């Protein structure tokens, strides 16, 4: 026997007893009211409790956030030299307010969003040297504070790397620093390949960041990832270095 | 032109159809007017009320129809009203005698209207806020019909004594054989008949209404008042602004009068002019074509 | 399943049915009826900046435009069904999933998908029965009682020959039906079986009649599987009525899809009992009842036509609900929908304490199973609708209390004075003086102690000074409120009539 799930569908259209409030950060069919990659984002009461109850939004990539939450209205933002990457949307919370990480087709953008008034400086533009060069991929941001930010991006292409960027929002009004991250895998636990193969100028390596996930736990850092040769990797987000590695059953997870 | 006179007391206004005369339900009881054809100057087609005479019953008229029992003797008038009270009564009128419909046989609630027709006998219905259609048949017999939300108009089937059209509020139209089965057809401010009954109309107060020739049920065309019908020409109907005085008259859009507020309004018995009540006046206007 | 076709006139014209069976899929965006518009026509986003009674008018209006009685009537059908289709058409680009985040604030699982946001539910009792196939209700393993008649096969029995009678039914007849029922709240199972079933059903009459005789107590079955779907120990009563305390479009669409499989059913069960009531079976109708002391399926029939009457007025509810041109239950002047509105008043949380039930274990579930609570357990409690009307009527929404006046008179039982205080109320406020008179006249407020409306606080403000005489003051002083000063002095006269308060 199995059970059925149901599920209650809202559409995202204009609330018939609200309205909008748009945005442009900088001088600007399907695509109209079909989304490429969206998610939802929750700074919980237990990290942020100057938020209580905290706030649910919802992302959708021109780049809308509706409250889903059990409080209130949605927001918009025009994007210049369009548009919103795939995974280029990340969301993490100051102790006063929620912060919007967004990659275009090759700008980074912060945007705090003044949630209180919002639903009821807020864009920083910046280039960074790593973008130039590497294609960007996915993100995720270790922390997004008050005064502070700081997020880790993964590049595919024409070679895999991973790019940790920190912010000073009130310094200097948003200057901002790299450190480059070796990914440096001494040795990896269990079953062991390497294979790094390179020709054309379009190439991925073995070590490319298929995914990656940060966590928090107390006092202790951590980001864990997946390279595109199978193998689970433990990044120290402290000391920048690759504290243990696992290679995994070998198969085919690409486009075959 | 028109001829206009000043009114005392004013509520509905009904034209003596079932016979040249007028009858102006107020708040005392009815005044009975008399539509005289003649003019003195010589120009014909001007049309004069004369007020006969008020009826006193001491309570508000709201809805009257008149009887075809009514009778003109040798001066002295006969005549015979079904009419709507105040205390949510219905009654004949003869001032010999006084009907009653009350108790808990009659409406606990507003009666919004009344209707008289003919057979072997004379029947009255009536339709109330307390959600029935009542029959009474004059030995005396009652009917009590339960509605699915609020009569607010109830007529008879014109040539066809038996059918009748209720109107609800909630804008389920219902034809009624008393008859037969109760309920032979339903259609989803009033509504009323057409012709010999060859035409059905259905007026809502947001002005929408809807026009069947009684293919499937659905409306033969629509377009945008209370209705109120004219008796000879199938094709002609009156609309009011009642909140001004903008009257219209349908059939493109003619806005034929613009008088103050519009109590009620009814068309002369062979259609040549209107009746309208105001607040301080009652007056007769000429339509052509 | 979707179906559609003509219509007599039960359910207006074609054209109000496809306008509302437009608007209320909920396979439907703002963005794509407004990109179908612009096929229909031109327009871009100039369509944003309307109203959606205006947006409603605007679709309407351009396809009757372009058709130029039953070619008429087929013509219209069909351009209605192309522009459904055509609005379903661009709308099914969003149905595709692009993400599924868990949120621990709420206990909600939230799936992203590219223009609709979804959430996870489990399936009620009712969404089951509602649900095919007969064999799938049975294969349930008995976890109450063994396998057995109490389980119940004899009752799942039942609830499929429910179906079966109502699968018969066009939409056509179902809309003759809507007509009926409400307006049957006389021998009513007699003439309603003779319209409405005879002529639609088959002689499968005596396939229904022998399936019914087999069965051992089948009213005892039926009542039982009543009970458990309007089924909403002191463990139970924890998981029953949830602690009284966006979430509104969520649950209103819930509450729409739970009101019409209800619907269904009640309507089912009322259907086999119209069908068992006109049959001249002995056997069948010894089986309608439990003989000395009576309960016949009389008693069952009543419960049913009131679930049917609540559940309806629910799926109205739906529709409509009119702005102006956070303590204070902010919601109530902010939202879009009476059923929204409906929804916000019956507002729920598991994890606050309650007062009036401090043994209870510690938003979106809770409030739903609330409201279906609200409908099906009925005692001393006032008229549903009559609390929901008033709470309408208080935040101002005249039109929509107008909507609903004809709800406000139903089954004898159900109908208070209290009620017909507010078809008066109604009435003055919609400009219908005559008829709220008529109203104030029959009823009499002589409630001079109700807290629970606030609605009877000006009545009671006299109450406390004076006694009965003050009904026809109050109605007297309602009445020069609202400017009609020949029904005020009635008034007056009567309250004298029917007479420190003197003086006043």
């Amino acid at each position: 026997l199995e059970r059925s799930y149901m599920e209650l569908i809202g559409a995202e259209r204009e609330t018939s007893r609200r309205n909008f409030r748009d945005l442009s950060l900088r001088p600007d069919g399907g695509p109209k009211y079909a989304d490429c990659a969206g998610g939802y984002c929750y700074s919980e009461s237990s990290s942020l409790l100057s938020a209580t109850r905290n706030r649910f939004l919802h992302w959708t990539s021109v780049e809308i956030s509706l409250d889903i939450n059990l409080v209130n209205n949605a927001v918009r933002l025009r994007i210049l030299n369009c548009s919103i990457l795939p995974g280029g949307v990340h969301i993490c919370e100051t102790p006063n307010n929620i912060v919007v990480l967004i990659l275009t087709n090759q700008t980074v953008h912060r945007l705090i969003l003044p949630h209180p008034s919002r639903m009821y400086d807020p864009s920083n533009t910046y280039v960074i040297p790593a973008i130039p060069g590497r294609a960007p991929n996915t993100t995720a941001s270790t922390a997004w504070l008050s005064s502070d930010g700081e997020a880790l991006f993964a590049l595919p292409s024409i070679s895999g790397g991973i790019l940790v960027i920190k912010m000073p929002p009130h310094d200097m009004e948003g200057l901002v620093t790299i450190a480059e991250l070796k990914q440096s895998s001494v040795m990896q636990r269990l079953l062991t390949g390497w294979m790094p193969s390179s020709i054309r100028g379009d190439q991925g390596p073995a070590h490319l960041p298929v995914s990656l996930a940060v966590h928090t736990l107390d006092h202790d850092s951590y980001l864990f990832a997946l390279c595109q040769d199978h193998k689970l990797r433990m990044w120290s987000y402290k000391d920048q270095m690759c504290l243990m590695v696992a290679d995994m059953l070998e198969y085919v997870p690409v486009s075959k | 032109a028109t001829y206009t006179v000043d009114c005392e007391d004013y509520v509905h206004v009904v034209e003596f159809n079932p016979g040249s005369l007028l009858a102006y339900g107020g708040i005392s009881y009815v005044v009975i007017a008399s539509c005289r054809f003649q003019e003195e100057d010589s120009t014909v087609e001007g049309i004069e009320f004369k007020t006969l005479k008020t009826f006193h019953h001491g309570e508000r008229v709201v809805a009257i129809a008149w009887s075809p029992e009514t009778r003109c003797d040798a001066l002295l008038p006969l005549l015979r009203f079904a009419t709507a009270a105040g205390d949510k009564k219905i009654r004949i009128f003869t001032f010999q005698d006084k009907n009653e419909y009350k108790v808990i046989e009659g409406h606990s609630g507003y009666i919004n209207d009344l209707v008289f027709c003919s057979p072997e006998g004379t029947d009255i219905a009536s339709v109330g806020d307390d959600h029935t259609c009542r029959i009474w048949d004059l030995g005396k017999q009652i009917a009590m019909f339960i509605l699915r939300s609020p009569g607010m108009s109830v007529a008879w089937h014109p040539e066809g004594a038996f059918k009748l059209m209720v109107a609800e509020k909630t804008g389920t139209i219902r034809f009624y054989d008393l008859t037969t089965h109760q309920a032979i057809l339903s259609l989803e401010m009033s509504a009323d008949w057409c012709v010999r009954n060859t035409l059905r109309i259905g007026a809502v107060a947001g002005n929408d209404w809807i026009i069947w020739e009684m293919q499937d049920n659905k409306p033969a065309h629509a377009d945008r008042r209370m209705f109120r019908w004219s008796k000879c020409n199938e094709n002609v109907f009156a609309t009011t602004g009642y909140p001004k005085s903008q009257i219209a008259i349908h059939h493109p859009q003619p806005i034929l009068i613009g008088t103050p507020v519009g109590s009620g309004l009814s068309w002369h018995r062979r259609l040549p002019l209107c009746v309208v009540g105001g607040y301080r006046k009652l007056f007769f206007w000429l339509t052509e074509m | 399943l979707p179906e559609d076709d003509l219509a007599i006139s039960d359910e207006q014209e074609p054209q109000e049915a496809y306008l509302e069976c437009l608007f209320a899929p909920g396979r439907f965006t703002i963005a794509a009826v407004q990109k179908a518009i612009q096929i229909l026509r031109k327009g871009s986003g100039r369509v944003l900046d309307l109203s959606w009674e205006e947006l409603r008018k605007d679709v309407t209006l351009t396809v009757e435009n372009e058709i130029q009685q039953e070619e008429f009537r087929q013509i219209n059908i069909e351009n209605w069904c192309k522009f459904y289709t055509c609005c379903l058409q661009y709308q099914e680009t969003l149905s595709r999933p692009l993400a599924l985040l868990v949120h621990p604030d709420t206990n909600m699982v939230c799936l992203l998908r590219k223009g609709f946001l979804s959430f996870l539910a489990p399936c009620s009792l009712v969404e089951h029965l509602y649900l095919v196939p007969a064999e799938h209700l049975l294969t349930v393993d008995e976890s109450v009682i063994s396998d057995d008649i109490d389980a119940a096969s004899d009752i799942v029995n039942l609830i499929q020959c429910l179906r079966m009678i109502a699968d018969y039914i066009s939409e056509d007849m179902a809309y003759l039906m809507e007509s009926a029922c409400c307006h049957l709240q006389e021998r009513v199972a007699e003439q309603i079986l003779e319209d409405l079933i005879a002529n639609d059903i088959d002689n499968i009459m005596e396939n229904i009649q022998n399936k019914l005789q087999d069965t051992r107590n089948p009213i005892r079955a039926i009542g039982f599987l009543l009970q458990n779907m309007d089924y909403e120990m002191e463990q139970p009563q924890p998981n029953t009525r949830l602690n009284l305390s966006t979430a509104s479009s969520v649950v209103c669409q819930a509450i729409c899809k739970i009101s019409a499989t209800r619907f269904l059913i009640c309507r089912d069960l009322l259907i086999l009992q119209h069908l068992l009531l006109r049959l001249g079976d002995m056997a069948l109708i010894g089986a309608g009842q439990l003989l000395h002391s009576q309960q016949e399926l009389i008693p069952r029939a009543a419960q049913l036509l009131l679930s049917y009457y609540m559940i309806r007025w629910g799926s109205q509810c739906l529709a409509c609900a009119v702005p102006v041109d956070v303590e204070k239950r902010r919601y109530t002047s902010g939202i879009q929908t009476i059923v929204e509105l409906f929804f916000e008043d019956v507002a729920r949380k598991h994890f606050p304490h309650v007062f009036i039930q401090s043994g209870a274990s510690q938003n979106w579930s809770d409030l739903i199973k609330r409201i279906t609570n609200y409908l099906l357990q009925l005692l001393w409690p006032s008229n549903p609708n009559f609390q929901f009307a008033e709470c309408l009527m208080r935040n101002c929404q005249y039109t929509q209390l107008q909507e609903y006046v004809r709800l406000l008179l139903p089954w004898c039982q159900v109908n208070v004075g209290s009620c017909h205080f507010m078809l008066a109320q109604c009435y003055l406020v919609a400009g219908e003086g005559h008829k709220a008179l008529d109203c104030f006249s029959q009823a009499a407020s002589e409630v001079e102690r109700e807290d629970f409306l606030e609605k009877l606080i000006r009545v009671e403000e006299g109450e406390s000074v004076s006694p009965r005489l003050q009904y026809y003051n109050r109605v007297l002083r309602l009445l020069e409120d609202v400017g009609l000063p020949e029904l005020v002095i009635q008034l007056a006269t009567i309250a004298i009539g029917e007479a420190r308060s003197q003086a006043a």
